[PDB]
């Protein structure tokens, strides 16, 4: 199976109540293994996975090292946006910073990414080729050039084809109980009279890992997307995720509706229908 | 791991 | 500037049983930018030991973040979300569905 590694960086200004605050966050594939609260009163970097707590001290010193390196530039950055945008001193504002690898199945670089947004807007990010930027604005084109003469993409390059490869491939075996698995999603339908003439069909799809899914309803083998209540993929809190599909069926009609469920844990796509 | 690289806007 | 109304999802981490503890789940998600206060309620009461997932967002940078607490359902008992965000005129609240 494929993977990612990936970090997520928040950074959100206060004035008159000190301090920006600094958030980062790191996962491997949907599971998160790290973190950093400014506000926090440990001021470090912190274990969220099992599996990376056996790190030493080195590791934690380092990242926490620098990871408080980070939350100082983008506490900086906060100040130049402004002034970039002639924005009042009195507002809040978001930076946002996001950076990781993909790998194949082989275990192999397959992309990497390097992105950033200024109050939730796209603002500057690294092209595919990890040689060249896309700079949406004449602010971003003035952040683009310190960048090129500076050689941030260079040094990126080298860390998410080397080191983020490297450690995702440490990690991935580091973890491998609850990285390598794949739960298949237990799955169930429900029926509700919801009048006189109509029911509720809904196909259920539960503890599945990883979170990526396809669960689907027809009429007649036909796709039913727009009549279809879809939510959106959700935690269990233990580490697997859930997921729902509904349809509002006329009564007397159950039997020509299926539900389809597709998952990499599951041998064969899934298809279900009351009966 | 974290980058070490942390480019200034 | 933008600003992202959060979509809201009130569950249980296991399929609801009365008399059995489970966890009771509130998962806010696609909104921006990041304030937001969300509180979990008993039978309309602010339920007090209450964490929370670290902040986090999407590819299109929305943020996302799971409260959750410890419960035991019953038949009779309520369970609710209440959110509010700037995007909300009022608090939104959504009631918790055992099939839901």
């Amino acid at each position: 199976g494929s993977h990612s590694m990936r970090y997520f960086f928040t950074s959100v200004s206060r004035p008159g109540r000190g301090e920006p605050r600094f958030i980062a966050v790191g996962y491997v594939d949907d599971t998160q293994f790290v973190r950093f609260d400014s506000d926090a009163a440990s001021q470090r970097m912190e274990p969220r996975a099992p599996w990376i707590e056996q790190e030493g001290p080195e590791y934690w010193d380092g990242e926490t090292r620098k990871v408080k390196a980070h939350s100082q530039t983008h506490r900086v950055d906060l100040g130049t946006l402004r002034g970039y945008y002639n924005q009042s001193e009195a507002g809040s504002h978001t930076v946002q910073r996001m950076y990781g690898c993909d790998v194949g199945s082989d275990w192999r670089f397959l992309r990497g990414y390097h992105q950033y947004a200024y109050d939730g807007k796209d603002y500057i990010a690294l092209k595919e080729d990890l040689r060249s930027w896309t700079a949406a604005d004449m602010a971003a084109q003035t952040t683009k050039h310190k960048w090129e003469a500076a050689h941030v993409a260079e040094q990126l390059r080298a860390y998410l084809e080397g080191t983020c490869v490297e450690w995702l491939r440490r990690y991935l075996e580091n973890g491998k109980e609850t990285l390598q698995r794949t739960d298949a999603p237990k799955t169930h339908m429900t029926h509700h009279a919801v009048s006189d003439h109509e029911a509720t069909l809904r196909c259920w799809a539960l503890s599945f890992y990883p979170a990526e899914i396809t669960l689907t309803w027809q009429r007649d083998g036909e796709d039913q997307t727009q009549d279809t209540e879809l939510v959106e993929t959700r935690p269990a809190g233990d580490g697997t995720f859930q997921k729902w599909a509904a349809v509002v069926v006329p009564s007397g009609q159950e039997q020509r509706y299926t539900c389809h469920v597709q998952h990499e844990g599951l041998p064969k796509p899934l298809t279900l229908r009351w009966e | 791991i974290i980058s070490a690289v942390v480019g200034i806007l | 500037m933008i600003q992202r109304t959060p979509k809201i999802q009130v569950y249980s981490r296991h399929p609801a049983e009365n008399g059995k503890s489970n966890f009771l789940n509130c998962y806010v998600s696609g909104f921006h930018p990041s304030d937001i206060e969300v509180d979990l309620l008993k039978n309309g009461e602010r339920i007090e030991k209450v964490e929370h997932s670290d902040l986090s967002f999407s590819k299109d940078w929305s943020f996302y973040l799971l409260y959750y607490t410890e419960f035991t359902p019953t038949e009779k008992d309520e369970y609710a979300c209440r959110v509010n965000h700037v995007t909300l005129s009022q608090p939104k609240i959504v009631k918790w569905d055992r099939d839901m």
